[PDB]
């Protein structure tokens, strides 16, 4: 409903993004398996 | 037949192995060292890139361009770049080479020392040619590319001695023994035991005989008689390795002889 | 990172090797002591050379641009 | 031909000047790179 | 090799034995003054004020960035960048003083709110010399 700031995320936590991807998901993020 | 005696037990393409024969240690070392340092070569040393689209730094493909061995045959009819005459380099002086590189397949294409090709005029002289002593035939994989991945460069390969960089070097390693039996007693073997039984005898044990044991020391033996194997890593054929290590070494003997004449 | 043109201890030209190292124990299913005197590698120095290295070439290819 | 900026992400050329929006021509990511000299680099094979 | 040295190969040094990369990345970014009064990222010269950097501006381009094949060196400017008052006072970033290398790769982005962002990456490569430890 209401907005309260915004909350920093742990890579590869819950809420990050990198959590579900795969080896080839990851080098198409650019990011390091 | 002469002075020092010669006998080659083993050759090939890459590989001479002899026995020298009635010469001193000094000599026959510094022949390895002529032969490993003084012997000139013909190397890539400068790299002008103009695209790469690579996963690979230009100076680590650079450096590597130098590394790729030439021909070096006809080298002595070929000018020191700094001796020549011209701003930079030339034919008189120099072997310029171009490669041109693109990932046209969806599989990763690579850049061999093959695809180096001379753009310079070579006057009719064995020069250049990168050494190709692969099976397949393509020989020093240079760097690897993917999708729309490019490498432009321009090399401009001239002569040298490894005493300025190992790419220079026309020799991989000279194996050298003398004294297979320690007779001379040019080493104290370190041992548990027995000295005999824990060292393994090197191959050369069969050209000798072994000492006997109620046979006392020899105060006068002389170390004659090198067992070597000198390897060409590509750029001078063996036989020239050696050849022109007995060349330089005499050149440098003759130029000090020829700088006293002056004085 | 790509495989080193040359060994660093005696520069016997380790570089074309490689590709041929590879298919002597994927291919041939040669144990990797046998498939490195195969190609002529020797010396331990040579030996190394190709036995100890790691291709992050082909990681570094798996990035798209 | 000649290009002042390349998009990171797409690889598309851009060649843009400054207040043309630091924006993609397509994607909107403003990553964008800045593509080669033209004046040529040597390296000496060491 | 005494007391805790130790003698290497150049032979083998030069055939890549322990050869290193160093990259450095160089950031900046347009300061804004409230009022809409905001630095700029431009290759200057003179100017009326006339507060500059020894170092050489001679490498940038015309947005005040050099481009990615130039080879950097001394206090040679990286990144030139200019604030004026109530004009040429400066804001350049000049390279590393000890420092000398090749301009890797240059980013140019926005900042969250909208600011001119830039990141300039300069490559070089470490050969092992005699001072350094392994
Ligand atoms: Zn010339
Ligand atoms: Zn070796
Ligand atoms: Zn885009």
């Amino acid at each position: 409903k209401v907005f309260i700031g915004r909350l920093p995320i742990m890579l590869r936590s819950k809420n990050c993004y990198l959590s579900e991807a795969t080896e080839s998901d990851l080098y198409k993020l650019k990011e390091c398996p | 037949e002469e002075g020092p005696q010669v006998k080659i037990r083993e050759a090939s393409k890459d590989n001479v192995d002899f026995i020298l024969s009635n010469v001193d240690l000094a000599m026959a070392n510094s022949l390895r060292r002529v032969m490993i340092a003084e012997i000139p070569t013909l190397a890539i040393d400068s790299v002008e890139v103009e695209t790469n689209t690579t996963v690979l730094a230009d100076e680590f493909i650079a450096h590597r361009l130098g590394l790729i061995p030439l021909q070096s045959m006809d080298i002595e009819q070929l000018e020191y770049s700094r001796d020549c005459f011209c701003e930079d380099h030339c034919d008189k002086c120099s072997v310029v080479l171009t490669l041109q590189a693109f990932g046209e397949s969806e599989s990763t294409t690579n850049v061999y020392s093959k695809d180096l090709v001379i753009v310079s005029n070579l006057m009719g002289r064995n020069i250049g040619h990168p050494i190709i002593q692969d099976k397949e035939g393509n020989g020093v994989l240079i760097c690897k590319l993917r999708k729309g991945q490019e490498l432009k460069l321009t090399c401009v390969a001239k002569k040298g001695i490894a005493k300025e960089h190992a790419k220079w070097g026309p020799a991989a390693a000279i194996e050298f023994e003398y004294d297979p039996w320690n007779k001379l007693k040019h080493t104290d073997y370190w041992y548990e035991q027995d000295s005999a039984k824990e060292w393994p005898q090197s191959k050369n044990c069969e050209y000798e005989d072994p000492p006997n044991e109620g046979d006392p020391f020899d105060y006068k033996a002389q170390a004659d008689t090198f067992y070597m194997n000198v390897e060409s890593v590509g750029s001078i054929p063996v036989d020239q390795v050696v050849v022109r290590g007995i060349d330089t070494l005499q050149k440098k003997v003759a130029s000090i002889l020829l700088a006293l004449t002056q004085m | 990172m790509i495989v080193p043109v040359r060994c660093f201890s005696c520069g016997k030209v380790v570089g074309d090797k490689w590709e041929s190292y590879l298919n002597l124990l994927q291919e041939d299913e040669l144990d990797e002591g046998t498939a490195l005197s195969r190609l002529g590698l020797k010396r331990y120095c040579c030996r190394r050379m190709i036995l100890t290295h790691v291709d992050l070439i082909e990681k570094f290819l798996r990035y798209n641009p | 031909a000649t290009l002042k900026y390349i998009c990171a992400e797409c690889s598309s050329k851009l060649s843009l000047s400054r207040t043309d929006a630091v924006r993609c021509k397509d994607c909107g990511h403003r990553i964008l790179l800045k593509a080669r000299t033209k004046r040529l680099v040597q390296f000496e094979a060491r | 090799n005494q007391e805790d040295s130790m003698i290497m190969n150049q032979s083998s040094i030069d055939r890549g034995l322990f050869r290193s990369l160093f990259f450095r990345s160089y950031m900046d970014q347009e300061k804004k003054y409230g009022m809409s009064i905001t630095e700029t990222f431009e290759k200057p010269q003179r100017t009326n004020t006339l507060r500059m950097k020894h170092g050489t501006y001679d490498k940038l381009d015309d947005d005040g960035l050099i481009a990615p094949g130039v080879r950097v060196s001394g206090e040679d400017v990286i990144i030139g960048k200019t604030t004026p008052i109530s004009s040429k006072r400066d804001a350049s970033t000049p390279l590393r003083s000890t420092e000398n290398g090749i301009v890797d790769q240059v980013l140019v982005t926005t900042n969250q709110d909208g600011l001119k962002f830039v990141k300039v990456r300069v490559r070089t490569t470490k050969i092992p010399q005699i001072g350094d430890k392994f």
